[PDB]
């Protein structure tokens, strides 16, 4: 009733994500920094992952 | 290079890839397929249409917005070629006529136009301009036909030393003459060829690799004033061309040889119709011509492009034309 | 330990016949869909496809996954067999609109900042 | 409290058995409906003369969007980006910087039209009033770029409203 | 009875002045109806009103044969109205502009402009927003 | 409590509390928990294995008695072990009552489809599964159900984009519609929205 | 010369030929659909300018885009529109079909009908008022009248 | 106050004109280029300066609830006027 298998979870086949943003992307896990403009601590207590900046360009219609 | 026209993004739909178009003869057969690979890209093409903006319409979803821009024109005017190509980095002609109208004739259309296109392009600064004619043009050609596209092709590297030519060897595709026209006799019941199309071997190329070799050659750096042969892989004799093109559709094949003399009678009562004709005298005669061969002239494969056998594609074409064993080739 | 509960099997022979059991049936299938949906492609080329979606996902060594793949194309299976799909759910398989995405480095540099 | 809509018996007798036959064979209930259709097609008809007539409308209408200005000349306008915050659709993009007179002015104020619901809430959150979703709703258009609009398209059709936009926001500003 | 329905239809014939302008309006609004003027537009547009008429037939326009620059004997549409007779005509008020007019300033337009859509006068969306980035401009003389 | 405030009611509260009581002591065995909310809502925390068997006490018990499955969903928390939990609303018209069920899993765990004691739940399922990717074992047909056939992924999961990863365009070469890798012409705006300065400290949590 | 002259006559005549009974097949996807029925009411009564109610794809003239254009329902728009016969037009009615709208930033909406078909005229609003599709459908009439197809051909 | 580009293109209100290598004025062939005749920072200049005989004046650009939020300008300093953050008008002590 159980396999009791031994190895690190994997579901990368599973997800849908097309495979080149899986290996490349570059992920960070991080606490956000306070803004310095007010001195309240409410946003830093919860940890965030965000991905890596890619390109943005300007539109050649209306910029 | 005019920070504005510096490429960006991935290469899509919502791209800049620097290229600003004008395709003249963009509503054509060719002109569809050249528009698309464009603006498929994230390139501004700007079309200029001496049609109904309805049968343009079909070129709308081929861009971005803001993408392609529609303008009118004219030959007879230098004007309105001045105004379509003022600000366009790259110009390509297409302008084409497989029989003579009443208000233009070939050396209207192969010589004049695309004359007055080049040195209005040379005038205006167009850093690259991309001339089209056929594989079998020469001075000496007996159809008007390849004569005036002979005519044009040395008024055009006069006028713009700097210009590419390009010579496709009878394009085939989905809205093709080529393979269509010969479905297309099947109604007179017997398939008249000269000489059983014995004596007459051809280069049939696909329309996705001369659309992709055009861009290709905007793309290549080093091809300023070449000018490339765009042929097929296989060459075929006609008869049995024509034998496999009645075969994949599916239609019973009779072949009965017609006199040179008759055929071309044949073609000139047809030449009278007010509407497109379906051959003219000059067609006939070009048909049954053979593909000339011009080793020395870049081809194809030095744009990074693998041409296409038409055993892939025919089904493409004649699966509408119904209700396997390919050809023997030649080389 | 690790105890982890069973979809459909319990170790990787289960898994791989089941994958096996799946792939016949899509062998089975494609010239028949490429004749119905009127394919220009041919059946060789279809299988080759069909050969590579298989070997996209070789690197699995875990049952639950492997199974629960095995149901995701028996889902495929079934929308191209009772017709559900269409002609571009298919040709979908093949990018045959998408420009070639070149791999070596200088080619990269020169199209974008994107590695 | 309940109804019951089918919770009727027939009766049995024979006036009631015959009543029935007699709708059945001479289909009386047909002629009722007909009836019904006849008188009412001697009734004049709802129907106006468009584009000679037009459909009732109110002050309160949300239709093509407008930037305004004050009676001095200068645009209500500030760059506070409140109605680029609240809009549900991300319809509105907005940039600013100080003018060459010191003042709080946008340089980009772009709606688009396509992306946009009309649902008011831009006006609505703006301060002084400067944004307002005008009377005009017949302003359809045979390309897509012709509605994307800029800050020049915004204050053309302010300039040109401006009358009716400031009678209806006269007629309705006591309720908001 | 029918003879009176007969009277105010000849009635209606003569009210707008004769049989060519009765076939004029006819041909051009699909309506021969005749109601008090309520108004007279500076682009040549007439208003009409008729209280006796269930609400939305109430009030009309007579659209002018010709605006800014174009011929509208037939191609008229809903575009030509000016905002204040616009307000009227919508009946998002009761009062027409001509009893009391809208407030005069000097930045609103003085001539009404239609839609121009399919025209050399469309509007073309741009950006409105300058250069962000200034690139380096190399010198001109020779460095050696 | 003057009148821009919610009024309160302390009887329906205590009926509810009494009832979660009831159910927690008849069934021990899958009941983890028993919480009712200050608007008085009954929710009830259970095991993954006791779904079809506490879900059939509630609809066939002559006490409690929910025959109405009003709704089925699952709602997406990628910081807890066990990724997805599954929300069941149940209605009583005998009672005139509302009950919640809540269960847990993960990617790879499968749920029991309770199709058997809800023929309701069938569509809620699919649904399930074609927005979260968990899967409901002995379901009669286990398929998509809202997204587009062939569709990669499920959109309804924290880490999937908001545009997704394809779009679909008209393509005249293969004069088909195609799909290719999504090009925003403006990107989407993100906002950062949350304030410091906490709005409400009845729930504060420990500073650990 | 006359040769101008009775190409222009036959145009105008078939211009008003087609703009004067324009037969749609209205695509009822999402709410714009609604309003759409209402320009049918006895209010606007779209059949008294020759707009047929309901009219089969086979013989119909302008297609109608009424509301949100999914990903798994273009490819059966785009058959339908593919299956009309020639003098055919698109209305893009409503803010969702001209570009997205408010599910523009989705993963399952085509952004905007004209990815898939050319459109002819946008009618903007969410969902556009009656009276303002039929301002819409009035100027496609117009667009039409503008058209000029014998005297092309007769240049050409 | 509108100008004229040195290609020949009218210089909007924000300033922004294309340059002449600039292909993106081709969308404005065969067409027009939407310009707002009216520039606001002229029309406010024209506004002549208020005369008030008060140290601290209050705007809220009139119209009661149609203007703007109601602000407070201070008139201490003598070599500049008050302006009003919202509506540009300009308030000055009667100084001599
Ligand atoms: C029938 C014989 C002809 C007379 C007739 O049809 O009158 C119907 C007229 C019907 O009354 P109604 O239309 O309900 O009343 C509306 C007002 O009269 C509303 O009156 P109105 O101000 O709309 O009248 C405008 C006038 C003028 O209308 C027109 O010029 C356009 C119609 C031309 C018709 C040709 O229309 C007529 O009165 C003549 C109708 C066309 C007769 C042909 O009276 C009858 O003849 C009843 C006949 C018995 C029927 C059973
Ligand atoms: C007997 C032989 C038959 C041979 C085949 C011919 C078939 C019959 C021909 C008769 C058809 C009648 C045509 C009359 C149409 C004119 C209608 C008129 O009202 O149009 C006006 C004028 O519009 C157009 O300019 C009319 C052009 C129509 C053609 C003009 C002359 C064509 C006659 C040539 C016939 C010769 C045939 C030769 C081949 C056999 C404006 O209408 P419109 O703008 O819409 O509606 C505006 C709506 N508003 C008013 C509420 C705002
Ligand atoms: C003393 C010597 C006399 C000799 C005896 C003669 C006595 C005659 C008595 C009987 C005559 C009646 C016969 C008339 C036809 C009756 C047929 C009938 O009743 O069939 C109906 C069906 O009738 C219909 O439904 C037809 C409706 C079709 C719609 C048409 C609308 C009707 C109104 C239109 C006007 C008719 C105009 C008639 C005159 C035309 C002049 C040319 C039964 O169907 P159901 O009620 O559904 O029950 C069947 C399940 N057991
Ligand atoms: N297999 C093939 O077809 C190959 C084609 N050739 C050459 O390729 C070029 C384009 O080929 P293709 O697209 O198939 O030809 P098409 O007939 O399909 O298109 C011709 C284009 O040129 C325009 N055009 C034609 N005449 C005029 C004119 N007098 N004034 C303005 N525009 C005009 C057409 O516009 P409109 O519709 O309004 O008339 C149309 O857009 C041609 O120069 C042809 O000679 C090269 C080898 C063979
Ligand atoms: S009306 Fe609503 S959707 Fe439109 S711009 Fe204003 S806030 Fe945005
Ligand atoms: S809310 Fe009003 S003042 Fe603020 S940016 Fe928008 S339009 Fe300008
Ligand atoms: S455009 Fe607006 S009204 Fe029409 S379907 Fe979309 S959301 Fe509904
Ligand atoms: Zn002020």
């Amino acid at each position: 009733q159980l396999i009791a298998v031994d190895e690190k979870l994997d579901i990368t086949t599973l997800t849908g994500v097309p495979e080149e943003h899986i290996k490349t992307r570059k992920v960070r896990i991080f606490v956000p920094a306070r803004n310095n403009m007010q001195s309240g601590v409410n946003n830093t207590k919860k940890w965030k992952m965000e991905f890596d900046t890619r390109e943005r360009w300007e539109n050649p219609l209306m910029g | 290079l005019h920070h504005a026209l510096i490429p960006h993004g991935k290469g899509g739909r919502s791209s800049v890839s620097g290229i600003v178009a004008t395709v003249f003869g963009a509503t054509g057969f060719l002109g569809r397929y050249v528009v698309n690979h464009l603006g498929r890209m994230g390139s501004q093409v700007i079309v200029p249409y001496r049609c109904e903006p309805y049968d343009t319409m079909h070129l709308r979803p081929m861009g971005d917005l803001g993408q392609i821009i529609f303008m009118e024109w004219n030959g007879k005017d230098k004007d309105s070629i001045r105004k379509v190509v003022e600000h366009s980095n790259v110009v390509i002609n297409l302008v084409g006529r497989e029989w003579e109208t009443k208000n233009f004739d070939f050396e209207d259309v192969f010589v004049k136009i695309p004359h007055a296109i080049a040195q209005v392009s040379k005038e205006a600064g167009v850093e690259k301009l991309i001339h089209i004619s056929h594989l079998n043009a020469d001075i000496k050609s007996p159809s008007r036909y390849l004569r005036s596209k002979a005519v044009g092709e040395k008024e055009v590297r006069a006028a713009f030393p700097e210009a590419t030519i390009i010579k496709p060897s009878d394009i085939f595709g989905r809205e093709d003459r080529f393979l269509n026209y010969f479905a297309s006799m099947r109604w007179f019941g017997g398939v008249p060829l000269i000489s059983l199309g014995k004596e007459t071997v051809k280069q049939p190329v696909y329309i996705v690799d001369v659309s992709k070799g055009i861009i290709n050659a905007i793309k290549d750096p080093d091809a300023k004033g070449k000018t490339f042969a765009f042929v097929g892989p296989n060459r075929y004799l006609l008869f049995d061309l024509v034998q496999y093109i009645f075969a994949v559709a599916y239609r019973p094949f009779l072949p009965y040889p017609l006199p040179h003399f008759a055929y071309r009678w044949v073609g000139r009562l047809f030449e009278v119709s007010p509407f497109e004709p379906w051959t003219t005298r000059d067609k006939v005669e070009r048909v049954h011509m053979s593909d000339m061969t011009l080793p020395h002239l870049p081809g194809l494969e030095d744009l990074g492009i693998q041409a296409t056998p038409l055993e892939l594609k025919a089904i493409e074409v004649l699966r509408r034309h119904r209700t396997v064993k390919p050809a023997k080739t030649v080389n | 330990g690790t105890s982890v509960k069973p979809i459909f099997s319990r170790d990787m022979n289960e898994a791989k016949r089941r994958v096996r059991e799946l792939y016949r049936a899509w062998y089975r299938e494609v010239p028949n869909t490429v004749h119905l949906f009127q394919l220009d492609i041919s059946v060789k080329q279809g299988r080759d496809k069909v050969r590579e979606m298989f070997m996209k996902n070789a690197h699995v060594t875990d049952p639950r996954v492997v199974d629960l793949l095995v149901i995701k194309g028996k889902m495929e299976l079934e929308e191209t067999i009772n017709v559900w799909k269409q002609r571009t759910h298919i040709m979908r398989f093949f990018h045959e609109t998408e420009a070639p995405r070149p791999t070596d480095f200088l080619s990269k540099f020169y199209v974008g900042h994107d590695p | 409290t309940y109804k019951f809509v089918n919770m009727r018996e027939p009766s049995m007798d024979m006036k009631s058995v015959t009543d029935r036959a007699a709708q059945t064979l001479l289909w009386t209930e047909l002629v009722r409906g007909l009836g019904m259709t006849l008188s009412y097609l001697f009734r004049e008809p709802a129907t106006i003369n468009y584009p000679f007539e037009k459909g009732p409308l109110s002050p309160r209408f949300r239709g093509e969007h407008a930037l305004r200005r004050y009676p001095s000349g200068e645009e209500r306008c500030i760059a506070c980006k409140l109605c680029e915050a609240v809009c549900p659709a991300q319809a509105i993009t907005i940039e600013a910087e100080p003018r060459a007179d010191g003042s709080r002015r946008t340089t980009r104020y772009d709606i688009d039209m396509t992306k946009c619901i009309y649902c008011g809430f831009c006006q609505e959150a703006c301060p002084v009033d400067a944004i307002v979703e005008g009377p005009n709703f017949e302003f359809s258009t045979e390309t897509h770029e012709e509605l994307l609009y800029n800050k020049e398209k915004l204050l053309n059709n302010g300039d040109k409203w401006e009358a009716e936009i400031a009678a209806n926001i006269q007629a309705d500003y006591l309720y908001r | 009875e029918l003879v009176q329905v007969l009277r105010r239809g000849l009635q209606q014939v003569s009210g707008h002045g004769g049989l060519r302008g009765y076939l004029r309006v006819l041909f051009r609004a699909n309506d021969v109806r005749v109601g008090t003027l309520v108004g007279e537009d500076k682009y040549g547009n007439k208003y009409y009103e008729d209280n006796k008429q269930f609400f939305g037939r109430h009030r009309w326009v007579i659209y002018t044969t010709e605006m800014n620059g174009r011929d509208t004997f037939w191609d008229v549409d809903g575009s030509m109205v000016p905002p204040e007779w616009h307000r009227w005509l919508h009946c998002m008020t009761d009062d027409p502009p001509t009893t009391k007019p809208p407030t005069a300033r000097k930045y609103i337009w003085t001539n009404h402009k239609f839609n121009v859509s399919g025209t050399p006068q469309q509007y073309v969306p741009y950006s409105t927003t300058r250069k962000k980035i200034q690139e380096w401009v190399p010198p001109s003389t020779p460095y050696k | 409590t003057r009148p821009t405030i919610r009024p309160r009611n302390d009887v329906v509260h205590k009926q509810l509390s009494a009832f979660g009581q009831y159910v927690a002591e008849i069934l021990p065995k899958y009941v983890q928990q028993v919480q009712v909310s200050c608007f008085n809502e009954l929710e009830i925390f259970i095991h993954p294995d006791g779904v079809i068997p506490v879900l059939t006490f509630l609809r066939d018990h002559t006490n409690a008695q929910f025959k109405s499955l009003a709704d089925l969903t699952a709602v997406d928390v990628p910081t807890r072990q066990n990724r997805f939990e599954i929300v069941y609303n149940l209605l009583s018209l005998r009672f005139n009552s509302r009950i919640r069920v809540k269960t847990y899993t993960d990617e790879l765990t499968p749920i029991e489809s309770s199709v058997t004691v809800y023929k309701a739940a069938n569509w809620y399922e699919r649904e399930i599964w074609d927005m979260f990717g968990v899967f409901f074992a002995n379901h009669p047909d286990l398929r998509r159900i809202l997204t587009d056939y062939g569709f990669e992924g499920h959109p309804f999961r924290k880490d999937f984009p908001l545009s997704g990863y394809v779009e679909l365009r008209y393509d005249d070469e293969v004069k088909r519609v195609v799909a290719e890798p999504v090009e925003l012409a403006q990107e989407f705006r993100k906002f950062d929205l949350n304030s410091p300065w906490e709005a409400f400290p009845a729930y504060r949590q420990p500073p650990e | 010369s006359r040769g101008e002259y009775v190409v222009a006559k036959l145009d105008d005549l078939v211009n008003w030929a087609r703009r004067s009974s324009l037969w749609p097949m209205t695509f009822g996807l999402a709410c714009c659909a609604v309003e759409m029925m209402h320009m049918a009411a006895p209010r606007y009564d779209m059949d008294r300018f020759g707009v047929v109610f309901r009219a089969s794809p086979r013989q119909s003239d302008v297609m109608i885009v009424a509301g949100t254009l999914t990903n798994k329902m273009a490819p059966a728009l785009r058959k339908v529109y593919d299956q009309m016969p020639e003098p055919r037009y698109v209305v893009s009615m409503g803010s969702c079909a001209n570009g997205g709208g408010y599910y523009h930033y989705s993963y399952s909406v085509v952004r905007g009908c004209d990815r898939i078909v050319p459109v002819d005229i946008y009618v903007p609003g969410c969902p556009p008022t009656a009276e303002a599709l039929l301002y819409g459908i009035l100027q496609l009439q117009r667009k039409i009248k503008r058209e000029k197809r014998l005297r092309i051909w007769y240049r050409r | 106050g509108v100008r004229t580009s040195p290609t020949g293109e009218k210089v909007t209100h924000t300033g922004q004109a294309y340059d002449d290598g600039d292909y993106r004025r081709v969308r404005f062939s065969d067409r027009q280029k939407e310009v707002n005749e009216n520039f606001a920072i002229d029309l406010i200049a024209e506004q002549p300066v208020s005369e008030v005989g008060s140290r601290v004046i209050s705007c809220d650009g009139g119209g009661g609830a149609l203007g703007h939020p109601r602000v407070y300008i201070n008139l201490d300093k003598e070599t500049k006027t008050g302006t009003c953050g919202y509506c540009g008008l300009q308030f000055r002590q009667p100084h001599h």
